[PDB]
């Protein structure tokens, strides 16, 4: 029912650099419950579903975005991990109770719920592995991604009635999963080796071929968006479990005019944490434009995402932070370029 | 006989020459008397480390008493052409094209053992026939020292006529002397 | 009132000798978690982030000291974890929820206090991959131990028994949020001086142009560890998640001659303070020259095993004395020369 | 022919030519007459051993006529520039070029069989052309001859005029009068 614009604009105002993106997950989301509003397919032709992959690096607001996504839309959302599932009939989890939980999140409503949302985070966790002879046995990998793509292919749920008595009672709840849009986010690491090791062609060494030197090699960004269902196989997910799966949203690493964005403009951004740090104690943080810069340029080196932005400060402000408290008459602390480099100490006002 | 060493890596064990092995290490040898068949190797050698790191140095062993002109321009010009710089050593001696290669190496890379002895002349040549083709080969020459020249000019930094007058007849330079002329850049007297 | 860095930092130099870097970072983070807990982020709409800590450092270093000395002071509730033990969802071995469920025992079963607590995980080192590669068969107690933790690192309820996990119907597990919960984990990163090496030194060749240092001038553990970076912990085998949970990096130096020769005496508890209680409950006194230290401090740092390796020179020093001291009579004092540590003469007696 | 040689290893047995063996061993030999040649395989064998473990000394075993001087050089600096001690040893005889090699080892560790025979002159040259280029020539030979003189004082530790006079004519050194003229250290009689 929401326009895609109306979804890309309350997501552009929580997530920044994903544009491209953010445009795949409206259109996909708004075709789903379209496909849903109309009833037997208006033709013989069968639609084909719409099941996104959140593909993307560390710290590039795959979780940011699932996350704020349930915000807008008033449908249930449901957030599970994949690392907890296990085959069913162990101590670590079942997949089944994925559908419980939506239950939960709706009053247990079978109308309402049909149409929730699923994310489940950290899906290349669970990435097939070989057998092991220490290991009793594997109960993690290929085994919990059938249970998950049971409930693609659309298979009613039995879910106990809001924790019955000893007695099962039979009332066994059913939820039809072929409406539920099933959203699988995961930073498959690793991915870009094989990904290259199919598209490199390689350098020559005659003086007309084309060497390739390591600075232009290649990022992960312009590679993962050449993903196809062969290279994810090799990574150990099932081939039935890729094609059920055919639209995929690929993030790319933020730049560092992204990164400073998010220093400032969000209203929980990590400048605005500190500020409000010092304040406490009494004194005033101003950050300025150009150790913004700077800041930004340091996180892309470390390769963490947004992450990385805390450390930068962190490490700047470590020597200050220990010694103003002890410090007195001092109200108002400034950084700029020069501490972000290190050379210089952090300016205190007197 | 060359003798062989064994390289060890994850991998596993590899035998090869000592000089294949230095070879690994973007190290070329450039000994004798230069001529065509010597100098494609090298050129092979130049092409080969540049698709594997165009981004590190290269470095040239010069040992040699010089040869023919034309089979050093060819290693001249694959010097300047491929992107990583071409670090030069003089060992024992650099004669006329030996030196011509080894000031032709990077600006700031070029190096020279203490011991060593640098000499430079003119190149020289003959021809036999008919006076119609004695001054075709006579003027192709002139142009041949007048080109070298030009370019030993512009990697010493001296100037074309210092270049013509000290190349007129053999200079013998040692490693201290050629530091001041620019051939070189600096003495490699021990390790640091 | 509320503690300064300061003032927490005088108790870990109490303790701990030369990791000056170590101290500052863990007394700042006490400092800004006291604060949070102090005004919660209920107050403003800004809603305040922490920040965990990794503690990298060599054997002896004082990297378990510190979280032992920290307990000492924080009224906050605290509790110290093993990574061997821990194991992923699904196996017999053990779980991560049991981390927080060792801290609530603290908090005597009360959810507010354990949420705004902090937490210590030694031997983080011990789950990292071997390589840069994800795997290639399951890894129970490593990267999947890993996996874990990115969710309880950042923030997520965790499931433990209110009291008895018995006679409650679904067990009744209480979920306590981990959002707020500082993560401190201290790992001796054995071979990441290496991997550091390969890309901070290059021009490792065979000509003239490389670069050999012949071992002796090459750049010390400490030193390379201090130039970690991220990149680097990859190809050790840390995921990239799980290094983005910890922004803060705390290296800690290799201990020093001095710095040693300090530690035998200076401390609270000390290696001489400990044997010497030893003799003075038996009715002797035991003198440690000052050369005596300094040889002691010498034949240690060759051993490699840090401030342990102290301990063992003393031993073997001490080792005739005490089999034949119960035995001797009028035994009032003892002193150790610097001989002595070399072995060529008895220690001193005083009848 | 060379004989080929197995060496028993954790890994496994491996067939090696007995000069690359001992190679393994940090040790390199010198034979024959000097050349450019066999001097850049001497270098690259040198450089080679100092990446494996430049603490380790290295052996170079020195049984030869002697040559050309410039080649020799080459191996003289290298022997220097390393960090490696070299200790050299006199098989058979050793001639103005091996001689100089050989009394160029690390102080103390240069040796030489009781039966060896050792011999240092001043330069051979000659040239032919005109009397311009012979004065050119003569000069550089000159240079060489006070070069290696003032090199030869340095390590034998006589005086640089004593040098002059011995080597103004080919003067032959048993090995115990190689000990008191300074040019080796010791003598290997037999293994202790
Ligand atoms: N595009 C973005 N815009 C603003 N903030 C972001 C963005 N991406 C990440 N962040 C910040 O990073 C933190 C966590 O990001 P998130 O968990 O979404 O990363 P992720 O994609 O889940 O990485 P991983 O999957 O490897 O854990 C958030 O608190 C958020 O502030
Ligand atoms: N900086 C220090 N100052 C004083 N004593 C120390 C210091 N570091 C280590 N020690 C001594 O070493 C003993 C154990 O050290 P600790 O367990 O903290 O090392 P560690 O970093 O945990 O080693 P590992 O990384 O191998 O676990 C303590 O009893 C303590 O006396
Ligand atoms: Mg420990």
């Amino acid at each position: 029912l929401p326009t895609p614009h109306e979804i890309r604009n309350h997501l552009d105002d929580y997530v920044i650099g994903q544009e491209q993106a953010k445009k795949v997950l409206a259109v996909a989301v708004y075709n789903h419950y379209k496909r849903l509003r109309n009833g037997d397919t208006s033709n013989g032709v069968e639609l084909g579903k719409s099941n996104i992959l959140l593909i993307g690096p560390t710290g590039s607001g795959k979780t940011l975005l699932a996350e704020t996504l349930a915000r807008l839309l008033d449908v249930p959302f449901t957030m599970a991990d994949a690392t907890t599932l296990t085959e069913a009939g162990y101590v670590g989890e079942d997949v089944e109770n994925i559908i419980q939980k939506l239950l939960q999140k709706s009053d247990y409503d079978v109308q309402k719920a049909q149409r929730g949302i699923v994310y489940i985070d950290e899906i290349d966790k669970i990435s097939r592995k070989s057998d092991n002879p220490s290991i009793t046995r594997d109960v993690s990998g290929e085994g919990v991604q059938q249970a998950l793509l049971k409930l693609i292919e659309g298979t009613v749920a039995a879910v106990p009635p809001q924790g019955g008595r000893k007695h099962p009672q039979q009332e066994f709840l059913q939820v039809d999963t072929s409406k539920i849009l099933f959203i699988c986010g995961g930073a498959f690491a690793g991915l870009d080796k094989v990904i290259s090791h199919r598209v490199e062609t390689g350098s020559g060494i005659g003086f007309g071929a084309t060497v390739k030197a390591k600075s232009d090699k290649a990022s992960e960004g312009e590679l993962l968006a050449q993903v196809e269902p062969e290279d994810l196989i090799k990574f150990g997910l099932i081939p039935e479990f890729i094609g059920r799966l055919p639209v995929v949203a690929t993030l790319n690493e933020l730049s560092e005019e992204a990164l400073i964005q998010i220093l400032k403009e969000p209203k929980n951004a990590l400048t605005k944490q500190y500020q409000a740090l010092f304040n406490l104690e009494g004194v005033d943080l101003e950050f300025r434009d150009e150790a913004l810069d700077a800041i930004a340029k340091k996180a892309m080196a470390r390769k963490t995402g947004a992450r990385g932005l805390r450390s930068i400060v962190e490490a700047a402000l470590l020597d200050t932070m220990y010694d103003l408290p002890s410090m007195e008459d001092v109200e108002k602390v400034v950084i700029d370029e020069s501490v972000i480099d290190g050379q210089s100490e952090p300016l205190l006002i007197y | 006989l060359v003798p062989m060493v064994i390289e060890q890596t994850s991998r596993g064990e590899r035998s090869f020459d000592i000089y294949s092995r230095l070879l690994k290490e973007r190290v070329i040898f450039l000994t004798g008397q230069v001529e065509d068949h010597m100098a494609n190797l090298i050129v092979a050698q130049m092409l080969f480390l540049e698709a594997e790191n165009p981004e590190k140095d290269i470095y040239l062993y010069i040992n040699s008493p010089g040869g023919v002109i034309t089979a050093g321009m060819s290693i001249y010009d694959t010097m300047q052409f491929i992107k990583p710089d071409v670090s030069t050593i003089c060992m024992g001696q650099a004669a006329s094209m030996g030196a011509f290669l080894l000031t032709a190496g990077a600006k700031g890379k070029r190096f020279c053992l203490p011991n060593s002895r640098v000499m430079i002349h003119q190149p020289l040549g003959g021809y036999q026939g008919q006076a119609t083709d004695i001054e075709i080969h006579a003027r192709e020459i002139l142009k041949v020292k007048g080109r070298m020249n030009e370019l030993m000019a512009l990697h010493t930094g001296q100037s074309l006529e210092q270049i013509e007058r000290d190349t007129e007849r053999d200079r013998f330079l040692s490693a201290p002397e050629a530091v001041e002329y620019g051939l070189v850049d600096s003495i490699l007297t021990h390790r640091n």
